[PDB]
C-alpha cells in the first residue's frame, strides 16, 4: 500500500490570502493523484485529477502541481467557501485505493484567551456512584490548549478526556471540555480538585479549583 | 444530473449483517465502475471495494474481504455492498462513487460522483442518557461571567439534542460533540454562558431528547452556594 501523508493537518488562513496544501506519497503515484475537497456534513467532491487538471466546473484559482512523490494544491486567493477539508488520494498502484488523512483549511482569527471554569460532580451523580468533574475552557483561539487535572496536588493521568468545539460559525473561536472520571470512593479520599489550563493567549498558566466537600 | 442514492445503513449488531444499496441516475450504469468509500466518524476517507463496469472484477481493501461483497445489477442501476461479520471498526458513513473515466481502465480510479452516504452503525445496546447538573457557584465574580451547563452521560446510539429554556436561550451556548467512553457509551456536555448577576433570578433548564430511547429530560440548573 501506498501511504499519503498531508502536513499540515491544519492550515490557518484568512480569506483573499493564498493557500498551499501538501501531499506526500510513500512511493512515486507518477501524476496519478487526484485532490477532493469537503465541507462538513457533505460528501467529498473532485477538485483535482492528474495531480495538475482541474475537474469539471472546478473555479481556477484552485491550481494543482507536483509528481512522483512530492505533491501540492494551491488556492490562489482563498474565498469564503473554500474553508473545508481537503484530500489527496493516489490511483497509481490500487487495490488499495488510498487517501491521505486530510488538511483542513481552518479560518484565521486574533489570539484569544480561554475563559476557565470548573464544575464539581453533582450530588445526584455521586449517589448512583460515579464522579465527573469537568473543566470548561471558553471562547479562545488558536485550538492547542493544555489542560492538567491535580487531585491534592497529585497530577492526573490517563483518566480524563477531551471535546473540542467546532470553530464557532460567528467569532471563530473554539471552546473545549475535559472530564475526570473518578468512582464515587476515589472522589471522597481527597479535597481539592484542580483544572490548570496553559494557552498561548495566557501570559501564565491559570488554575481553577474547588474542595470536594464545601 | 447523474444521481447515487445510497440506502440501507441502521444500527446492526457485532458478527451481524447489512446490505448497502446504491440506486443510480443520470448515466448510462453499465459503462461505469463504481466504488464503495467509508468513512468513520471524526476521521478521513477509506476506500471499501471497486467493481468494474461488467461486474467481473471486484477488489477491496484488506480489512474487508472475507467480509464485504460489492456487487452490481446492472439492468436495474442498483449498486449493492453486502457486510457481513460487522465490526466495530466498520462504523462508517458509506458512500458510493462513480468513477469518472468510462472506457479506459487504465485510467480509472478517480471518483467524480459522490452520494450523500448512509450511515452504518454497530451497536451493541440502545440506551438513554443520565442528566446530571454543572451547578455554577461564585467561582465567578458576581460581576462578570458566569457558566453552567448539563451533563449527559452513558447513552447510545447518536444524537442526542439538548436546548436551553424551551429554545429561548441561544446565545452563549456550546454543546461539545460526542465522545465515546471506553464503556462503549457516548457523554457529552452542555454548557452556557451568562452575566453572574442572572443568576437566581433567570431559570436555567436544558432539554435533553434521546430519540432511539424516547427519552427526554428537563433537567434543573441551580446554583449550588458554595
Amino acid at each position: 500500500e501506498i501511504v499519503m501523508t498531508q502536513s499540515p493537518a491544519t492550515l490557518s488562513v484568512s480569506p483573499g490570502e493564498r493557500a498551499t496544501l501538501s501531499c506526500r506519497a510513500s512511493q512515486s503515484v507518477s501524476s496519478n493523484l487526484a485532490w477532493y475537497q469537503q465541507k462538513p456534513g457533505q460528501a467529498p467532491r473532485l477538485l483535482i485529477y492528474g495531480a495538475s487538471t482541474r475537474a469539471t466546473g472546478i473555479p481556477p484559482r484552485f491550481s494543482g502541481s507536483g509528481s512522483g512523490t512530492e505533491f501540492s494544491l494551491t488556492i490562489s486567493s482563498l474565498q469564503s467557501e473554500d474553508f473545508a477539508v481537503y484530500y489527496c488520494q493516489q490511483y497509481n498502484n490500487w487495490p488499495p485505493i488510498t487517501f491521505g488523512q486530510g488538511t483542513r483549511l481552518e479560518i484565521k482569527r486574533t489570539v484569544a484567551a480561554p475563559s476557565v471554569f470548573i464544575f464539581p460532580p453533582s450530588d445526584e451523580q455521586l449517589k448512583s456512584g460515579t464522579a465527573s468533574v469537568v473543566c470548561l475552557l471558553n471562547n479562545f483561539y488558536p485550538r492547542e490548549a493544555k489542560v492538567q487535572w491535580k487531585v491534592d496536588n497529585a497530577l492526573q493521568s490517563g483518566n480524563s478526556q477531551e471535546s473540542v468545539t467546532e470553530q464557532d460559525s460567528k467569532d471563530s473561536t473554539y471552546s473545549l471540555s475535559s472530564t475526570l472520571t473518578l468512582s464515587k470512593a476515589d472522589y471522597e479520599k481527597h479535597k481539592v480538585y484542580a483544572c490548570e489550563v496553559t494557552h498561548q493567549g495566557l501570559s501564565s498558566p491559570v488554575t481553577k479549583s474547588f474542595n470536594r466537600g464545601e | 444530473e447523474v444521481q447515487l442514492l445510497e440506502s440501507g445503513g441502521g444500527l446492526v449488531q457485532p458478527g451481524g449483517s447489512l446490505r448497502l444499496s446504491c440506486a443510480v441516475s443520470g448515466f448510462t450504469f453499465s459503462k461505469y465502475a463504481m466504488n464503495w468509500v467509508r468513512q468513520a466518524p471524526g476521521k478521513g476517507l477509506e476506500w471499501v471495494s471497486h467493481i468494474s463496469g461488467s461486474g467481473i472484477s471486484t477488489y477491496y481493501a484488506d480489512s474487508v474481504k472475507g467480509r464485504f461483497t460489492i456487487s452490481r445489477d446492472t439492468s436495474k442501476n442498483m449498486l449493492y455492498l453486502q457486510m457481513n461479520s460487522l465490526r466495530a471498526e466498520d462504523t462508517a458513513i458509506y458512500y458510493c462513487a462513480k468513477d469518472a473515466i468510462s472506457g479506459q481502465i487504465w485510467l480509472q480510479g478517480t471518483f467524480d460522483y459522490w452520494g450523500q452516504g448512509t450511515l452504518v452503525t454497530v451497536f451493541n445496546q440502545i440506551k438513554g442518557p443520565s442528566v446530571f447538573p454543572l451547578a455554577p457557584s461564585s467561582k465567578s465574580t458576581s460581576g462578570g461571567t458566569a457558566a453552567l451547563g448539563c451533563l449527559v452521560k452513558d447513552y447510545f446510539p447518536e444524537p442526542v439534542t439538548v436546548s436551553w429554556n424551551s429554545g429561548a436561550l441561544t446565545s452563549g451556548v456550546h454543546t461539545f460533540p460526542a465522545v465515546l467512553q471506553s464503556s462503549g457509551l457516548y457523554s457529552l456536555s452542555s454548557v452556557v454562558t451568562v452575566p453572574s448577576s442572572s443568576l437566581g433570578t433567570q431559570t436555567y433548564i436544558c432539554n435533553v431528547n434521546h430519540k432511539p430511547s424516547n427519552t427526554k429530560v428537563d433537567k434543573k440548573v441551580e446554583p449550588k452556594s458554595c
